[PDB]
């Protein structure tokens, strides 16, 4: 992402929607739900807050933080060696290796019995209220506004209170801005294309960046003169 | 305009000046409230238009904590509800329950069918919800125990019966208004000529229609008495 | 034209010359104000046209700092509001609140639903907002503490009731106008023949309609008395 | 960009909009929001002001300036060596290199504990009022005017107060001028095609211009005669 994510409260999206006199029955409560549907459906990893927590595994199980949304990596605390993924069907089960993890709910399922693990994860940024906080990006803000205008107009079109030409314009305009908003958040900055440059140009290919926290991923590869 | 100016236009359009007349201002008050919600539903229910501020009324409510069913422990959490019954809103505008400041608060008036499933979202648990139960009362609901301290809300909506919402009206700066007739009638001024035309058309024909004049233990209407 | 010329055309079109007549100039003042906003909404609400300067009125307001709810600290920031109630604007023109100079100032009249969510943008925090609360008063709002020093604004819009906005009118160079009838009636001169036709058509039929002439403790309208 | 960015106040866009009698209910307040949506959606880096600030990092964290919109580069103050990007998942977190940075809100997250860093960034140019200042470019000004005319007409088309032929003309005319305005600001001047010429024509390829502030990027490559 080229621009920085400056945070603003959710009611800044309601100044923009209630400029439209057909969207004047909108609420904070409706703006809360349609934001989280929009934040999810875009899947932009720049909208989330990166956190790291150390949890302790009791017997192939550990309790996961409350704010966790997606795990970046799980690693061991004493080694720093990262855990990949549990493909075993019979993991902590005895009959009569490379460590792994698996997460379903608020429980993580590891391959190690009694160990502390660091979990680097993503959460949602909150307010003084326990409410979501959105980027002030006028591309993000415009297409979140067009998201809610397209969900409200879809209800109104089912009711028969909106022209099919009106909904077709809103469905088209949200469809353009959703790609512009995707490209706004995905396309790297100059400082991220340098780390992409160093990963791409490697005379001796570095193929074990998952073992670290992808720390040396964008590091530059140097060759001695001889 | 007030209630009085709308009554006395329909009376004067019908020339119902006499005290010994068949159709009273109560026939006119009834028909003006019925033709207000008739006409607002004819304009504002097919496709969505801007509703003017004139069609709304703000009523004031006192809220009391009531149980879910009775005084039993395993029935569920208690609600707040209005101590008096609330008018039925029309589904054409922006109904709004607010804590005595219109520009503040998030109290959400919703459907009664929706309010039995609300607040299961972890980000929507500090929000107070409103609906009108079939009891006739406005009920309140949230997962936040703090909502049980509300003592008073105001309710701005386009209610179906304009007379019901004028007796529950908010106190003015000067004070309460004793007579319904000195209170504001809630319709846009652009809808008053179609409102007066339909109420006059309904009572114009019956205004000149015959009566059973004679006290003779017999119906004298087929004779046009 | 003034209010007087429009009253006395409809009276003379109906030939209501006699002082002992049923329909007074107050029946005509009422119907001219009702058919003004009826006719302006018929022309200027479907698709967007230029509105002439004749349909607007400028009213003068005194603003006072009022609390949000009451004198409590944790309720929220206070507002300014008009000390008297304001007329309801129509949604067809360019309403404009301005600090006694029309060509100056950024005071933004908006929806009441919008004004509870305004000024969260860092570049829109020195802008004063206006709306008409369901109290009937015009409220003011900004995040800038400087806005609480406004003592006076003028409000130019196409209000729904033309009589309400003529009693709140701005003082002239000469002085205030005592009688409503010597004040300017706010409609474009191209809409005056359709306005006079509808007010005359409403009162022409009832002008010749019979009355309950006899004082005999009986309704005499079915007999066409 | 070929032309210079001479700055004018936002009400110069309102002389142009209110020539149209259907746009006569527009405000400064509406011109402020629609400008910032337009400035963002175009993403022209010539509309922003380049600033440089030195901030001090306390422990892998530093406080970012208030006007910051996008970072050009972050570099170290004592060395001048530039920082690339944080790909580490477990950065300032201990267990039991090439420096980096990461920015989310008003906080920057670096790889260095106690260090001063220079941040070259972009901000918005303001007025005597704290309000945006726009280029006087009649291509920029025309397509910002067509932007606001297309957002106002989209509301009016939803209301049923505008013909679908009228909105289709405004959506077409904004669509042409938005590309003309993009090419007006992107296509280099003669003096920027010379620096592009020197980067492109390099017998010994210079592939480490990020380490400097891209200072020697457009420098000419000289070859000795032998």
């Amino acid at each position: 992402m080229v621009n920085n994510i400056n945070w603003v409260k959710l009611p800044v999206i309601l100044d923009r929607l209630l400029r439209h006199p057909l969207l004047t029955d909108l609420n904070l409560e409706t703006a809360i739900q349609y934001t989280l549907d929009f934040i999810s459906a875009m899947g932009l990893p720049n909208v989330y807050v990166d956190k790291i927590e150390t949890i302790d595994i009791k017997e192939y199980r550990g309790e996961l933080p409350c704010d966790l949304i997606s795990i970046n990596q799980v690693r061991l605390h004493k080694n720093g060696i990262a855990l990949r993924a549990m493909t075993d069907n019979f993991n902590a089960y005895p009959t009569h290796g490379e460590p792994s993890f698996k997460t379903q709910g608020r429980v993580i399922f590891t391959s190690i019995k009694h160990e502390k693990v660091d979990i680097s994860y993503k959460a949602i940024m909150l307010d003084d209220e326990g409410l979501p906080l959105i980027p002030d990006n006028p591309i993000f803000l415009k297409t979140l506004e067009l998201y809610i205008k397209k969900e409200w107009f879809t209800i109104l079109f089912d009711m028969g209170k909106i022209s099919p030409a009106v909904l077709n314009n809103t469905q088209q305009e949200y469809a353009f801005k959703a790609g512009q908003c995707n490209n706004e958040f995905v396309i790297p900055s100059v400082s991220e294309m340098e780390a992409i440059t160093n990963m791409w140009n490697q005379l001796i290919p570095r193929v074990t960046e998952f073992r670290r926290g992808f720390k040396n991923l964008g590091d530059k590869e140097y060759i001695r003169v001889h | 305009m007030t209630y009085n100016e709308l009554i006395y236009m329909v009376l004067d359009e019908l020339k119902l000046s006499s005290d010994d007349s068949y159709y009273t201002p109560d026939h006119v008050i009834f028909l003006l409230v019925k033709y207000r919600s008739f006409l607002l539903k004819q304009r504002y229910s097919d496709i969505k238009k801007q509703i003017p501020d004139s069609d709304y009324q703000s009523i004031c409510l006192d809220l009391i904590e009531v149980p879910a069913i009775s005084g039993e422990p395993c029935e569920g959490s208690s609600y707040l509800r209005s101590k008096n019954k609330v008018p039925t809103t029309m589904m054409i505008g922006n109904p709004r329950v607010y804590p005595m400041d219109f520009y503040q608060g998030e109290i959400t008036y919703i459907s009664r069918d929706r309010m039995r499933y609300v607040g299961y979202n972890k980000f929507l648990r500090n929000i107070i919800y409103c609906s009108k139960a079939p009891d006739g009362y406005l009920y309140f609901k949230s997962w936040n125990p703090q909502f049980l301290h509300l003592e008073k809300v105001s309710f701005n909506a386009i209610f179906e019966d304009a007379k019901e919402a004028s007796e529950m009206a908010c106190p003015e700066e000067n004070g309460t208004i004793c007579k319904l007739e000195d209170k504001e009638f809630p319709i846009e001024d652009a809808l008053v000529p179609p409102l007066i035309e339909l109420v006059v058309k309904e009572l114009r024909g019956p205004e000149y229609s015959p009566k059973d004049e004679d006290n003779n233990a017999k119906d004298d209407l087929p004779d046009a008495r």
